[PDB]
């Protein structure tokens, strides 16, 4: 039929990825107990792909396309196009979806479009016996059957309206807004709206208010038809001579805002960009005269439109030109968790504690304390240590003996294991990360990660009362290796004056030294035997943190059996060398070195024989 | 929104754009503007062209025995320091004059009339030496029409002359934005066309095409109005949003301001207001619609009673707060804004004795009116709220005789 | 995973073992997500047999062995030298 | 966005850099660097802070996957 | 090369793959994966070679490693 | 490392402390082979400050949060979540 704009069967396009308005239309589709979407696919100009949305409960794909002409190929069905393009692109994609064949209607939401291009987009849609709704509009809706965008805003708002189920009112007006509020005031004095649209503001719109009322007075399901105008532009006197000429039959109830205007400065421009009256013919008063000496029903003000909607309605109903039908059930859908949760509706227990940072508020805090003030008192990286991973403002000797660290294991060249990795990874042409990665890999019980384990086993002798000699001794019974005990290098012949610094720094800042001074007396012991078996860097490092702990102040024996147990100190290590693996990735990019692989000569290869692999 | 261009600015446009369609570039750009603080000896070295020419002295703020014909620079400057200033009512409105256009004067006989405007079908150029309306399709443009056939009456030597000028003037407008035009009169300088009389609106629409051809101008208060800080505020926050902030003073000492969201439902309750008889109590027109964020409406929350709290009124002031049920603007968000903005505002609200009445519907409205309720109830201000249950303009009556 | 019984690419677990569709077919059904032809699922499992191992001298498979003769374990000696597999090898 | 910036700043300003050294680092890539480097303090607080707490094993909620299996149709052909 | 260029042609001839099935394949980066998994087996093979014969930590021999330090001067400046 | 002392871009350790540059002149050192200005080592120290962490949301910490959730040792944790540092997150 000429005279329908939507039905159940309209499929359409969404132009501008508007998720809110997505939902909304598929909401609406859902309550009117519709088989499939309203929409078949979105028009995005960004980005080509998928979009996830609900259907009910159930999740459903809706397909989006680049381009207008992509979408109508792909979906010929679909015959309107909801356009969330700017004022900036409104013209240019309305003219193209009115150029394409499959597309009928057009409904332009941009507020801000010039004269000129609402002018063209009219003669146009007129020429091409086409339909263009706004600029500067909500849409509008066929009651139980299609939604614009956001028209009628919310599900309780639909179900409260009762715009899931059509009635016998055609109604029109400028204001989107105001559209929603005559869908409340139309449900409450009548059986609801049949059909609504909004024209929107502007004083050239793409359809005049005459054209959807013309199309009321063909439809037999509508026996009434509402209109609200308001002052500015001549649109309303199409209305009246429609009225004059009988081409209106249906009793029609119509309102023109704007009688404020007299009593306040005639320079005074209105919300809408047509509503200001140039001449006397543009003002309410001479509309709604005009209204009234035409046959339509013009209430006293606006607060009776409602009651004047009654008055023609139950008319209508005393008469039997409108049957009272049965109220079909009401139909139901789940809300959303977001508002569910806002309103404190509902409660969900988080899966994770974190207890060290916080990111979510105005400011980051790291384990409590604001970020500007950690600066402000210049904490350095030690006490941002201290702060992140023991959760503890650290005495400054403290937080200097963690910077102090970093810098003595940054870097112990490029022949150690996680050096070594690190070098072979850039030299394969790795980006930093992977290389990173691959030399943080090694670190373990032999090469760096044994400050923990040293910690460990050297606080047991310490304090289960051991001799250092009974502690060399048990573990070479036990076939365990005393960690933080040996080098590959470094030896009584080449003392490893890390240590020294280390040392150095601990005699003459921590309040006592008693794991150091046991350490040292298990290290005459061991190098005794084998000039190897110094202690070594991670060695040093983990006594001395035990030491540092205990007699700081900051820690109670227990939280010091705690760091022990959990494993902190060879984290120390891994960001200390970290600085020289990076430096030996970068060093292999300046330097252009090409892939390594490892030369045959260094590796004796030992196949086993035919027999030893055909048994045991 | 159709706005008004001084005919200094109009002329300017004519001058610089029109010789691109026509090939009569006869008529110079010889303009001057005055305004309040206009250096003269400025102006003298900026137009050398004052001195040597016989002039036309006329106020250009939007219009008489106000028009000063053929004159010495001299002369002018005694027109000039003696209407500067001037309180004059003109429209029923009192103003003083501050703007003035100076342009050489052109000895004429002939005086001809054309008028550029636009209908739901295209544009229609109106001419007479009774009227003459041509109409131009929208989609076919002025190149399918035949100019010539245009009055017989007295044109001949010159019809062409006319049919040419009026087809370039339909270009001009065309193409830089108009929304209305007209020259009354426009007259000869041999072969040349020179206007007179310069009337111009500009679709503010356009802005966004138009930065090259609209660089050296800006729209005008009209007569009368002073421009205002916080009017020009809320038009900056409206420009860098798709979503509608509006703002109008009509009485600064005015008793009931609003801030009702839509423009269809901000000029419903105007009607209300007007409708009991308190019109000259209307504090302001405005708007806020299609989405606005917080902080947008935070801002525009605290212009409102920043000019609320200015002046202490006997009976108190009232709020209105008002809209219809929306679509999609979030009220839970808006009404966020309008909250951080009242609870500022707090001592200020005390003092005044404003009353707050809010009525409101929309996407989470119960979230939003449950932000109003909590507010009332520790702000120290009456605040009745409403929702969609209450009529839209109920509030109205409410404030304005409960 | 999530229910009576594993699915990958829509198939049961059990019709993939019933049917034989092998390692190249759960690559086919996991990667590609089609039910390949079998002479298609045989390359895959054929390349994989053909690039098992090249040696310990490789960049992956020395940066492992660098890691394991430092005590790793196996699965961050792995890891160490899966990193090495960019463009130069691999 | 920032720390790369203020580094090519501070590299042309310091006096101890050429433009070939600038044009270098950029080229080779040194800035992220700075990032791993300084979050590897976090991660290894967030490791420790889950070892702290006794935290269980993770398992992402079944609720928050959609899980969109092809048809038989789909899997036999393109 | 030989893995990739075979793997089009069976892709291109099987019959189970669109034109758009075989681009999208070649710029998202899947064959790479053949390669990480096959070597997989190699690699852990390796690991566990090691782990058997018992193995010392590797240390790189300084004499393939040539030490070619900046002077004092050219750490000062560019 | 090869010699009596450990040299950081020519420069013994002794005098890298002695003089105090600190961990930014150490980095300054070991990556651009410069002796930096104080300032510029300073602003190397305090970006290392400002990125140290962003909370457990972050794409690398919700990584090494499930290695370590998974009982895995400290080094496999922190790898788990430093892979995830490319274009879009750090
Ligand atoms: C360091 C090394 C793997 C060396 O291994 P090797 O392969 O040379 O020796 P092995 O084959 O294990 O044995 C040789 C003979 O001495 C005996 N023997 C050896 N170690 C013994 C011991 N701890 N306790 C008792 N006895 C021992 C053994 O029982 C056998 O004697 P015997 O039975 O009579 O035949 C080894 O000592 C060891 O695992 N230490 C404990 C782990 C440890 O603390 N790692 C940290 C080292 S700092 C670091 O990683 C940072 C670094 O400084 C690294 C760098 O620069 O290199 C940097 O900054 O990068
Ligand atoms: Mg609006």
């Amino acid at each position: 039929k000429d005279y329908v704009l939507f039905d159940i069967n309209t499929k359409a396009f969404v132009y501008g990825y508007q998720t809110n308005a997505i939902q909304r239309m598929l909401d609406f589709d859902y309550v009117c107990k519709r088989s499939s979407p309203s929409i078949s696919a979105i028009i995005n100009p960004s980005r080509a792909g998928i979009h996830k949305a609900f259907w009910g409960t159930k999740e459903i794909i809706l397909p989006m396309y680049k381009t207008i002409p992509l979408a109508a190929l792909a979906y010929p069905e679909a015959d309107v196009m909801v356009n969330f393009a700017s004022h900036r692109s409104a013209f240019e994609t309305t003219m193209e979806a009115l150029k394409e064949d499959t597309i009928r209607i057009v409904a332009v939401i941009a507020e801000g479009v010039p004269e000129r291009q609402s002018r063209v987009m009219a003669a146009t849609a007129r020429k091409l016996d086409k339909i263009v709704i706004g600029p500067a509009t909500v849409g509008g809706m066929t009651a139980g059957a299609f939604r614009i965008g956001n028209t009628a805003g919310t599900i309780e708002n639909i179900i409260a309206s009762k715009l899931y189920r059509p009635g016998c009112v055609g109604f029109v007006s400028k204001s989107g807004g105001m559209l929603n509020e005559a869908f409340n005031i139309i449900s409450r004095n009548s059986d609801g709206i049949y059909e609504g649209v909004a024209i929107g503001g502007d004083r050239y719109p793409g359809s005049n208010m005459l054209d959807h009322i013309l199309r009321y007075e063909r439809n037999p399901a509508i026996k009434m038809i509402a209109c609200l105008g308001e002052l500015g532009g001549e649109d309303e006197y199409m209305i009246i001579q429609a009225l004059k000429e009988k081409k209106i039959t249906k009793p029609l109830v119509a309102w023109v805002t704007g009688t404020c205007s007299p009593y306040l400065p005639a320079s005074v421009q209105f919300g809408h960009a047509g509503a200001k009256a140039n001449t006397e013919k543009e003002t309410a008063q001479a509309k709604n005269d005009a209204f009234r000496q035409a046959g339509a029903y013009v209430p006293r003000s606006f607060d009776d439109y409602g009651e004047m909607v009654r008055q023609v309605y139950d008319m209508l109903l005393t008469r039997g030109i409108v049957q009272k039908f049965d109220e079909p059930e009401v139909p139901r859908i789940p809300t959303d968790y977001s508002k569910a949760l806002a309103t404190g509706d509902i409660r969900k227990p988080t899966t994770f504690i974190c207890t060290i940072s916080d990111d979510s508020g105005e400011e980051l805090l790291y384990a409590g304390k604001k970020l500007s003030d950690v600066l402000d008192r210049k904490m350095g990286i030690g006490g941002v240590i201290g702060l992140l991973w023991f959760k503890k403002e650290l005495p400054e000797y403290a937080a200097h003996f963690i910077e102090l660290v970093i810098q003595i294991v940054a870097d112990h060249g490029p022949a150690v294991s996680g050096a070594h990795n690190a070098i072979v990874a850039s030299c394969a042409g790795k980006d930093l990360i992977s290389s990173l990665c691959s030399g943080l890999l090694t670190i373990g019980p032999r090469f760096g990660g044994a400050i923990d384990d040293a910690a460990r086993e050297f606080k047991r002798a310490q304090e289960t009362g051991l001799a250092p000699e009974q502690f060399v001794g048990e573990m070479k019974k036990k076939g365990i290796n005393i960690p933080g005990i040996g080098h590959k290098i470094k030896s009584v012949k080449n003392p490893d004056k890390r240590v020294q610094l280390l040392i150095s720094y601990a005699r003459a800042n921590f309040p006592s030294t008693e794991l150091l001074n046991y350490a040292l007396q298990v290290e005459e012991l061991t190098t005794a035997k084998k000039g190897n078996l110094i202690l070594n860097v991670a060695g040093c490092i983990g006594i001395l943190f035990i030491d540092l702990m205990s007699s700081c102040g900051a820690f109670s024996k227990e939280e010091i059996d705690e760091v022990v147990r959990l494993g902190y100190l060879n984290g120390l290590f891994a960001l200390g060398r970290s600085i020289g693996l990076i430096g030996h990735i970068l060093d292999q990019k300046r330097l252009g070195s090409r892939l390594y692989r490892h030369p045959a000569e260094d590796i004796a290869y030992m196949m086993p024989s035919e027999e030893e692999i055909q048994c045991k | 929104a159709q706005r008004g261009i001084r005919e200094y600015d109009a002329k300017n446009l004519l001058a610089r754009y029109l010789p691109e369609y026509l090939d009569d570039f006869s008529y110079k750009g010889n303009l001057a503007l005055v305004g309040p603080e206009t250096d003269i000896e400025g102006l003298e070295a900026e137009n050398p062209w004052l001195k040597t020419t016989r002039l036309v002295v006329k106020p250009d703020q939007l219009f008489l025995g106000l028009v000063l014909l053929d004159a010495d620079w001299e002369e002018a400057k005694e027109y000039l320091n003696e209407k500067m200033g001037l309180e004059v009512t003109i429209g029923g409105i009192t103003g003083r004059l501050s703007y003035f256009l100076i342009e050489p004067f052109t000895p004429h006989k002939e005086e001809y009339y054309v008028a550029i405007s636009s209908d739901y079908e295209g544009d229609n150029i109106f001419f007479s030496m009774k009227v003459i309306s041509i109409h131009v399709d929208s989609l076919e443009g002025i190149d399918a029409l035949d100019v010539g056939s245009k009055l017989p009456a007295e044109l001949g030597d010159k019809r062409a002359l006319v049919e040419e000028f009026i087809t370039a003037l339909w270009r001009f407008y065309s193409d830089t934005g108009f929304a209305y035009v007209e020259i009354n009169p426009f007259t000869f300088s041999g072969r040349g066309i020179v206007p007179l009389d310069m009337v111009a609106k500009l679709d503010d629409a356009e802005e966004y095409w138009q930065k090259k051809r609209w660089s050296e101008l800006a729209f005008p208060e009209p007569f009368g109005r002073t421009p205002s800080k916080e009017e020009l505020f809320i038009k900056e926050i409206d420009s860098k949003t798709g979503a509608s902030l509006k703002l109008t003073i009509l009485n600064p000492e005015g008793r009931v301001w609003t801030m009702v969201a839509g423009g269809g439902a901000s000029v419903i309750y105007a009607d209300t207001i007007c409708d009991l008889g308190h019109a000259d109590e209307m504090a302001n027109y405005g708007e806020y619609s299609g989405d606005p964020n917080t902080e947008e409406t935070y801002h525009y929350t605290c212009t409102i009673l920043d000019l609320m709290t200015r002046s202490k009124n006997p009976n108190g002031k009232v709020l209105l707060i008002g809209g219809a049920i929306a679509n999609f603007t979030d009220v839970a968000k808006t009404f966020k804004g309008v909250v951080m903005a009242l609870e500022e505002y707090q001592q200020k609200l005390q003092e005044a004795d404003i009353e707050i009445y809010v009525r409101r519907g929309g996407p989470n409205y119960e979230q939003g009116l449950k932000l109003m309720r909590d507010l009332g109830k520790r702000l120290g201000v009456p605040i009745q709220v409403h929702g969609p249950e209450t009529h839209m303009t109920r509030i109205v009556p409410l404030a304005l005789e409960e």
